[PDB]
RNA sequence: AAGAACCUUACCAGGUCUUGACAUCCUCUGACAAUCCUAGAGAUAGGACGUCCCCUUCGGGGGCAGAGUGACAGGUGGUGCAUGGUUGUCGUCAGCUCGUGUCGUGAGAUGUUGGGUUAAGUCCCGCAACGAGCGCAACCCUUGAUCUUAGUUGCCAGCAUUCAGUUGGGCACUCUAAGGUGACUGCCGGUGACAAACCGGAGGAAGGUGGGGAUGACGUCAAAUCAUCAUGCCCCUUAUGACCUGGGCUACACACGUGCUACAAUGGACAGAACAAAGGGCAGCGAAACCGCGAGGUUAAGCCAAUCCCACAAAUCUGUUCUCAGUUCGGAUCGCAGUCUGCAACUCGACUGCGUGAAGCUGGAAUCGCUAGUAAUCGCGGAUCAGCAUGCCGCGGUGAAUACGUUCC
């Protein structure tokens, strides 16, 4: 019973960015679709980074800046080829890693 | 210290970066394009001026805002400017270019006009201590809550050096809700440079729920 | 499906469990293996039964639990706070003498993130005057 | 400030009572647990082997014989130092006792740690050792110079 | 070093090639010292390139797997105060 | 020397491995982390600056 | 200094250039650019093979080179006793001030003192003062409890399957990340003016600013950085600039600061067994198979990664063995033979095999850290990075002793 479905994945640094993207990505599906399965979490990866503050020594004072890295994935049953010819246009967002792959 | 930037703590909690984007196969190009986009934006603010630019890019495209207090002075007369503009930046970054434009209200109220505003009183060699007069009557006709303001080096060419800063109304940058605009400028007397600073209170944010 | 059993999650400085008391002769089975065998010897491992044992003593429950995450006292810990909390959800009514015990809880602590300057997140290597 | 709240610890099994655990805290070196536990097992086997009797009594016993009963304690008030006697804590009794005895325990010299830990806890059994006897120096250096410290501070 | 093999600049090689073949020439300088000795190479005196100033070298036959310019020490012994 | 130094880095290197990473907004050498080839300053005074998501600071 | 073999590098020595290595204006031709040979250490010069492109009725447009030319360009040159900018320090100490008014000839004072209380100028009450601003606090992140939403690459309990959560299935649970719940002295008791608050107890996953981080107030030290950048002034310019080879930044009689490894039987050595977290990876991680004692190599699957790889956790536990000594303690120093990276490991790289087996058997005067998951200690990863991490930044394992107290520093 088991097949090959399409698994669309999402990638971004900024989290409202990301579940917003989550959400016009997932209301295409909605329409004109079937089933359409939820964003589901992903661990998500952080990238510290410790930097001097002093232009000079006193290197015993420093900051730490850092990177985290969250990644999210939605599927659906159907293929439906309409929501997929809806899927070709997306106003939004500009900062957005969406990956298609069945 | 003795004074972290606010900008570096305001950022993410309540404001949104001034360029955002996604990285991929290439995080140092993009910024690299973006930097450069800096670099002529501020040959662009020599005399149109602007308060800031916004940035956004989606893989072969790119979204370069801008708002400033003077819009015509970047379209000029039948919008040729913006268009000659949209070429000269479109032959550098190698990709599609459409550059936004948007007139801020109250522009007084940001703190990187009248910043560099006061910063331009500075090189026309007015008192330093009227200016920054000015600058609290000026902020006060613009209403906010609190506003604090700023001025280093040397001041009027007196002594080997100076600085001195005035202030009215609540300036709670300790708050993780002030939304306080901050910025900073740079004078060039010939007696040397003078370093300018200028915090805006806004007021705080109320988050809200649906 | 079988018989009906009470399960209670129960963690220790990054190191969770999972037990289960299903009715039995209450020989106690941890990834497959025996308590004795698990972790030899270690006495410590009546520590991680002692709760059963301060309570009325005794059923005695057989145990299926699972654990991951953690040292091997870490991890018997959890094992520990895990069939606490299980015996908790056993009866309502034993919750009272669990208070005397204390014994739940599980305080949450871990080391501290190293801070800059320190080596050991509060130690500093060395001062001289001159 | 005022006084800090002090864990209890978790008894051990063997032989239940939470004293033979504060022997696991201070015999134990490296944060070794496991180390103390060999030592201490091994530590009531000896004992268990040579002239019969019960661990826990004559633990008890040798730790009710390494606990002083006076203290001095140092204070320059002027031209050289000035020890005052006091009685000891009870809590404090059993530290010094089980610190002097680790202690003198480690500088035996016999192959066997467990071994020297058998014949020291002896020897505080038997009024005599290098912990008995450092105990009986604590009660030279107080009550001979106890003048000073008789109810002035 | 590691395997195949040593390595001289090149030119060197040549150099002392053809000063095998003919001539018999004496005395060479070079800047180049990473150059390890070759049997080929064998009796050859080279002014070696310190930097501060050139250094003469005859080449034994008991040296080749050395650096050429191992022999000269760029160094200046020692310097120091009160000797014994 | 700063622009020697560029003129000297953006010109192809005889050998490959001679390419040391700069920061293309400072001339600096040196303690330039090589996967964003930022100065630690650079990236300092962008940092405060704003340039990319997110949080900021001392998270964890 | 988050990587000095060359480069970096600035400094030295030698060899070379003067509108220049780098930017612009002019006139001005011409595409620019490369393919090799010759001489040289390179730097570059001497030759040929070569470029001679794109839009225009001929003026041109375009990068770009070359030529000359005045301009200029250039300095990690001097000045942090000219600075902007950035950062230490007292100190995450609780103070520093202003508006109005009052008092004082005036400077100044009152407010900010006093009583109680607090980590806090914290709150409360009173007070010739009433407010307010910058801080503390709160607001944020992280950690812990729980719910809801959402179940793959992650998860395996209930079911069958298998060498294997691996494969059917399950999407409970662990786990994952969004939105919520929860702590506020609030509930009780006592003290206190019935105020603030403290103490005790209950409730509770966490109790009395829960733990940690971020958050550093007015200012002090003419504190640090002209050498990140920027630059006032001063100085140099066929040279304080530029190119290159090699050096040196690693010196060596010694002093000091700061780490690492040990001086050993709670141990060393051997064998077996067992428990992690977090991070990194496509110019990369590189499994498995094979070759070599080892380091690594040959070859190559998979992985843009909750899939796969870096990768095995180490202490520990279980036994065997040595039986108290410069030792089966420790590893220094050096020799020989290999190996990784790189045009290239002499100066001045790392690692391995074999051999050699310093000193040190716990350290004077003196001095440092730390109140609990802290000290103690064991391994792992990363930034750095061709190669080079005992340093730095993190991750987890194991995990205490003591705090009577403000006499004294």
């Amino acid at each position: 019973m088991a097949k090959q479905k399409i698994r669309i994945r999402l990638k971004a640094y900024d989290h409202r960015i990301l579940d917003q993207s989550a959400e016009k990505i997932v209301e295409t599906a909605k329409r004109s679709g079937a089933s359409v399965s939820g964003p589901i979490p992903l661990p998500t990866e952080k990238s510290v980074y410790t930097i001097l503050r002093a232009v000079h020594k006193y290197k015993d004072s420093r900051e730490q800046f850092e990177m985290r890295t969250h990644k999210r994935l939605i599927d659906i049953v159907n293929p439906t080829p309409q929501t997929v010819d809806a899927l070709m246009r997306l106003d939004l967002p500009s900062g957005v890693d969406i990956e298609i792959k069945l | 210290g003795q004074k972290v930037n606010p900008v570096g703590l305001r950022i993410g909690v309540i404001r949104d970066w001034e360029s955002k984007w996604y990285a991929g196969k290439d995080y140092a190009d993009f910024l690299h394009e973006d930097l450069k986009i800096r670099e002529y934006i501020s040959k662009r603010l020599s005399d149109a001026s602007v308060s800031k630019v916004e940035i956004e890019r989606a893989a072969n495209r790119v979204n370069i805002t801008i708002h400033t207090a003077k819009p015509g002075m970047v379209i000029g007369k039948g919008g040729s400017e913006v268009e000659a503009l949209r070429k000269a930046l479109n032959s550098l970054t190698g990709k599609r270019v459409h550059i936004n434009i948007l007139e801020i209200k109250r522009a007084d109220l940001d703190a990187q006009l009248v910043a560099d505003n006061i910063a331009r009183q500075l090189e026309n060699r007015v008192s330093f201590r009227r200016a920054q007069k000015q600058q609290i009557q000026r902020t006060m006709r613009a209403g906010a809550q609190g506003v604090k303001t700023m001025v280093s080096g040397r001041l009027g060419g007196a002594d080997i050096a100076r600085s001195e800063y005035y202030s009215e109304g609540t300036v709670p940058l300790h708050t993780l809700r002030a939304d306080i605009d901050y910025a900073t400028s740079e004078a060039d007397t010939t007696y040397g440079k003078l370093g300018v600073k200028v915090w805006i209170y806004r007021g705080e944010v109320l988050p809200t729920k649906k | 499906m079988a018989q009906v059993q009470y399960y209670g999650t129960g963690r220790r400085k990054s190191s969770v469990a999972r037990v289960r008391l299903v009715p039995g002769e209450g020989r106690i089975v941890v990834n497959n293996r025996e308590i004795s065998e698990h972790i030899p010897s270690a006495a410590l491992i009546e520590d991680i039964k002692q709760p059963l044992t301060l309570t009325e003593t005794a059923g005695t429950y057989d145990v299926l639990v699972n654990v991951h995450g953690g040292g091997l006292s870490g991890q018997a810990g959890a094992i520990r706070h895990g069939i606490a909390r299980a015996l908790l959800e056993a009866d309502p009514e034993y919750r009272t003498t669990l208070k005397r015990a204390g014994l739940l809880t599980r305080d949450a602590r871990m080391k501290e993130r190293k801070k800059y300057g320190l080596k050991g997140a509060r130690r500093a290597p060395q001062f001289s005057k001159r | 400030k005022g006084p800090v709240a002090k864990r209890d610890v978790l008894p051990d099994p063997i032989y239940n009572s939470k004293l033979v655990s504060r022997l696991i805290n201070k015999m134990m070196i490296d944060g070794k647990k496991g180390k103390s536990q060999t030592i201490l097992y091994k530590s009531f086997d000896i004992i268990k082997e040579r002239t019969g009797n019960d661990a826990m009594e004559v633990f008890e016993q040798a730790l009710k014989n390494i606990m002083p009963v006076l203290e001095v304690k140092a204070r320059r008030v002027g031209g050289a130092n000035y020890q005052v006697p006091v009685e000891v804590r009870p809590e404090r009794r059993t530290t010094l006792g089980l610190r002097w005895l680790v202690n003198y325990a480690r500088l035996r010299g016999e192959k066997t740690m467990e071994e020297r830990l058998a014949n020291e806890i002896l020897d505080a059994a038997n009024n005599t050792g290098a912990a008995v006897k450092k105990r009986e120096d604590t009660h030279k250096m107080a009550e001979a110079n106890k003048a000073f410290a008789h109810y002035r501070w | 070093s590691l395997k195949k093999g040593p390595f001289v600049d090149g030119h060197l090689m040549t150099k002392i090639e053809k000063l095998n073949e003919t001539d018999k020439k004496q005395v060479v300088k070079t800047w180049s010292r990473r150059s390890t000795i070759f049997p080929q190479f064998i009796g050859h005196t080279i002014a070696v390139y310190d930097g501060r100033k050139h250094v003469p070298v005859f080449i034994s036959e008991d040296m080749v797997g050395h650096k050429l310019g191992e022999f000269a020490p760029t160094r200046t012994y020692k310097g120091h105060a009160s000797d014994d | 020397a700063k622009k020697s130094m560029i003129a000297k880095q953006q010109r192809t290197p005889k050998f490959k491995v001679q390419e040391y990473t700069r920061c293309e907004r400072c001339g600096r050498p040196h303690s330039v982390i090589r996967k964003f080839k930022l100065c630690r300053i650079c990236f300092r005074e962008l940092a405060y600056k704003g340039q990319i998501p997110g949080v900021k600071k001392a998270s964890w």
